[PDB]
């Protein structure tokens, strides 16, 4: 393929349809439920992932393809997220505290990323385009950066003093920081605790719907400030109980999948592909 | 400091590029004896520091008979 | 640019011969030495890895592009090795008694696997097909299986009743469980301690390659008896000293590469046919 | 000869076949046997060389053309071996701990070498082609090495503390160095008992066989890692008596030769041809 | 490039002389003397060799290409002596009462000897030719010679008996005997001493030339009793000094040059004959 990746494809615009491939599709696919613990705890029954898995068989879905991957919290699942299925549909719970967090967690899991290791404590980094990003996480990332100048000095900072460099980011599970591009920046960031990559958003995912359970449009999967896009795979739904939230993503799961496309699930379940 | 009369030290004026390899050793402290005038005779005995090498440099000797430019 | 679709590409018989690449390739590529700890050890030097990086460098390789990762021993190692480099060589030391873990491990590392969950507690598990094998990694990996017949009952063994069951690893750090095609399986895993996966063999891994130091060929990367292929990226090295290896290694890394391609998974082509 | 070396020779595809020489060559041929000092214990017999030659007369060898020369082991015939006779066949018993001594020894008297003195008191040294060898035996070799840099210093070793120099070789009564080419290297080697030379490996040796004696396929007599060639002068057997090995020699001696080509003896019975 | 096959050769007249090679040759070859023990005595100079390389120099041979070796007395250097420069000149000092002796080292070091081995234990040996010798050396050699008639009997010897056998040699370092053609002899040979070997004397060897200080023309390199051929590669020198004879040597070492030729079998051509 790759020797042909750089060739037209033609097509004639009379060519019948093919029939529905929803069925096919099902019997060859798997399908990811990302949920958190309190979904769960609320439910309080264990085996409702086997009634789950029976009413998704009623769907069309063969028993084996439905699998379900608790979390317990929006800001413990950003730590280096894994999606394992064809299909996921992650649900978030809406806190209106945490708005910046769901959005970062969409941007990670809503679009494909390429991701370098990045040696803070010997060199400086900058951001290159609109499109790169220095995406951190772990147990307690705090990133500090003090931005430098033509002539290697830092700029409202001291390159040698940590301690006037500018915060960006204080014990965060996962952080996505953009700065001012063509900037050399020194930055400080608890290695200890956390990595910093300098990745690179390369498009959307299409294989991970995100459908956020109750409160407003918060999302903002772009750290342009004046484009909010609401994709098709970033859903939302009101509730007064995990049950019917359930219920409703069984009901609808061909809405939801049709939604998404296939292709994309990468061979790593990681969230961003990784080069060193 | 080192200087010799090979033709590396004959005109060493300007140096660059100065660069050395140097294997460690021992310098073991010998009994000196004080003469005091009566009594026992105290000795100061033992001692012993390993030189390890460090940078190399530029120096000179300055003795009563030959003025060396050495390293 | 048309990522989705294979495409032919058509050639003539007698374009040209371009221009050797393999400056180029070294100079834009990063290199990822695997060697045991206890190389390190025999060693007993500490910028060791500087050297190696200057003899790199007399051979073509920009200072810092090549990265050298300590592991224990062949077990710890096996536990989901990743493998980041653009061109990977692992040096495995050869014991007598590990000849399955070699070749479990080199059969992971040296193909390209597409893994889906496994949800032993809800789901019985068949393999399709020749290429679909259980993977299993963790600290300790325990598997027993109770094969049923058409009527989900056990065969040579009671579902309830898990003493049963027919052992096929214990205490394993890395596992390929193979078990006949068509046949529902129950399976007993320690989740605990060990994850195990359904995965696909699509094709070779073409830029990781493996040098055996120590015994004969024994590695078989096929789980079908009739076939033990011994490819070019296998290779194997008489040894005394860990010196003398690392010498060789560095003195033929031309060798070494052109035995190794670009991983076809990890370039652009790639892109919505699985990663990148 | 000389004169006209440098000159083409044309054939005829229909040139009619010329009779067997496999006698005339027997007639005019002398045969040395190679064996370890434990299989002469073994067969406990002060006659028995009387019995193989009969048995080689049987087989076509006039009386006085096979020779048999005794060596304690892989170890002792390692230093400085001389192949005396136009056919040389080698009976080395393997040791699974000997891999690499075996290998050397294989790859010293299967190969044509030209060899130089080294004075490593005087002069650094380099391997300019990877034909280039540095072939040290004697009573034993202990070669330590140090890179060195564009200002004759050491790299990750100090010129002059030999402590701090890289070791490859301990207590060996052969071995073939491959230090990567281009650096030069100080070399402190056993002088008083063990001489070192630069040899530049010229191609195979068809007059000289190797029999392996039990065990497998470990020989590498290439120091690239990428190839491991079996010549057809590197024979296996398996054994439990060593009658039936020489049994075996003898009834397959002209297998054997076959195996083997004319005009490969030199003069000299040496592993290698000097320059000095 | 085409080894092993004697293509004739057809030159021309008119095709004009190349200018001197002597210089070329000069700077890239190596010469050897070799002098007695004795000569350094008289010498009493530390130095010697170093203003002998000096004014070889001044002649034209580049600096480190001139080899002094030495040696006690003709008896010592009689004991295999190896002559690995490109060019070889032996100062061998006259004795009347060594004269066989001297004649067989010059016989030894003057002409190309084949030699395969010899095991007189267990073989009855016989001179094919008249190209065929037995050259003994080592410690001491002390052979003693049964030839047998056509019934395998001792002939004025018994086969058994090895007092009754004939001396041919007495504690020698170097021997050449010659005896009957075609007649099988019973060696009696101090085995643990000294080594004997079986050698047909193939042509001239070039590179060696034997400057014979003091004396008179005694040298008899041939068995043939008819023949005393004086060959240009033996000088004869009066001497009073040893200073005198190696202001000789150097002064005239381009006449000494022009009497040898390069090893005709030491050399890429031989390929496949005897060597390289
Ligand atoms: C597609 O659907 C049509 C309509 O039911 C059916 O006749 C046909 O067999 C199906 N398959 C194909 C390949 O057209
Ligand atoms: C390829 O190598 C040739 C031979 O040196 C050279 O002329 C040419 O410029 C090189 N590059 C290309 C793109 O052909
Ligand atoms: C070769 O063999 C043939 C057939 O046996 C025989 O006639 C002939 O004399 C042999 N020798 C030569 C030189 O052809
Ligand atoms: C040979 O010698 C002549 C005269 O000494 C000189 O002119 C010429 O350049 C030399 N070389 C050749 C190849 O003729
Ligand atoms: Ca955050
Ligand atoms: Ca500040
Ligand atoms: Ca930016
Ligand atoms: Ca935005
Ligand atoms: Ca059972
Ligand atoms: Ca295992
Ligand atoms: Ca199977
Ligand atoms: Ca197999
Ligand atoms: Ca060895
Ligand atoms: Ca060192
Ligand atoms: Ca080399
Ligand atoms: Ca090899
Ligand atoms: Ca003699
Ligand atoms: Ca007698
Ligand atoms: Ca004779
Ligand atoms: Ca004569």
């Amino acid at each position: 393929q790759n020797y042909g990746i750089n060739l037209p494809i033609t097509g004639s615009m009379d060519t019948a349809y093919a029939n529905s491939t929803q069925e096919e599709t099902f019997l060859t696919s798997t399908l990811c439920l990302y949920y958190p613990t309190e979904a769960a705890t609320e439910i309080n029954d264990n085996s409702w992932k086997d009634t789950l898995s029976q009413l998704f068989l009623t769907k069309g879905w063969p028993t084996g393809s439905v699998y379900f991957k608790e979390y317990t919290d929006i800001a413990s699942f950003s730590v280096d997220p894994q999606l394992y299925c064809d299909y996921n549909v992650v649900l978030m719970k809406y806190d209106a505290t945490l708005q910046l967090d769901m959005s970062e967690l969409a941007d990670l899991i809503l679009n494909e990323w390429l991701c370098n290791p990045m040696d803070i404590t010997l060199y400086y980094y900058q951001q290159t385009d609109e499109a790169n990003k220095w995406i951190s996480m772990g147990s307690s990332c705090t990133i500090k950066v003090c931005p430098l100048n033509t002539q290697t000095l830092g700029i409202g900072c001291l390159t040698t003093d940590t301690a006037t460099f500018e915060e960006v980011a204080t014990a965060e599970k996962l952080v996505i920081t953009d700065v001012v591009d063509g900037v050399n920046h020194k930055l400080d960031v608890t290695t200890a605790t956390c990595t910093i990559r300098n990745c690179k958003k390369l498009g959307p995912r299409e294989n991970v719907a995100v459908i956020q359970v109750g409160g407003s449009d918060v999302l903002d999967i772009t750290a342009d400030p004046t484009t909010a896009p609401q994709t098709e795979r970033m859903m939302r739904i009101n509730w007064k109980k995990w049950w019917q939230v359930f219920y409703t993503v069984v009901d609808y799961v061909n809405q939801i999948i049709q939604a998404m496309s296939k292709r994309s699930r990468s061979l790593n379940s990681a969230a961003f592909y990784y080069r060193i | 400091d080192y200087w010799d009369d090979s033709q590396a030290f004959r005109n060493m004026v300007y140096v660059r590029s100065l660069a050395a390899n140097l294997n460690s050793v021992i310098c073991t402290g010998g009994d000196y004896s004080f003469a005091l005038p009566v009594g026992q005779w105290p000795v100061m005995t033992g001692g012993a520091v390993s030189l390890h090498s460090a940078g190399v440099t530029l120096s000179t000797q300055f003795t009563d008979f030959v003025s060396l430019n050495s390293l």
